[PDB]
């Protein structure tokens, strides 16, 4: 949310947030969902710069 | 700049009510309570609840909130740290005959 700024994860049971933080000054251009070879540790955030 | 909070009841398991809370002053939401990006100044700040209540606090970010009383401006009353609010039971809407 809030133009890149904000991210926050949820449960999805409950409504229970679990981790929220925030970032840098951007426009996101874009969002990902990384795994390196048999897991998906990462997830990947781009915004033009 | 953030504001760090704790909001509990009694014995009450909490996770139920975090489904209906959203706490204004910059909105926040439960997972425990956590307002990021603010500016700095006096700001009164109270837990949202539709079938609880939580008596508001009045920040005057350093933190410092001391207490809310709207009558004279200059008091402190020197709550120690982050909102604390003791979850008064559930407010009586209904009135008997």
């Amino acid at each position: 949310s809030n133009g890149g700024r904000i991210m926050r994860s949820w449960e999805t049971n409950i409504g229970g947030l679990n981790w929220e933080i925030t970032l840098d000054s951007g426009s996101f251009q874009a969002l990902g969902l990384v795994g390196l070879q048999e897991s998906v540790r990462y997830i990947a955030v781009l915004k033009k710069t | 700049f953030k504001i760090e909070g704790r909001a509990v009841v009694p014995g009450v398991k909490p996770q139920d009510w975090i489904s209906a809370a959203r706490v204004l002053v910059h909105v926040g939401f439960l997972k425990s309570f956590v307002v990021h990006d603010i500016p700095s100044g006096s700001y009164v700040v109270e837990v949202v609840s539709p079938a609880y209540r939580f008596d508001p606090v009045r920040v005057d970010i350093k933190m410092r909130a001391r207490y809310v009383n709207y009558i004279k401006t200059s008091e402190v009353v020197r709550l120690p740290y982050p909102l604390q609010m003791k979850s008064s039971g559930p407010p009586s809407y209904f009135i008997k005959r």
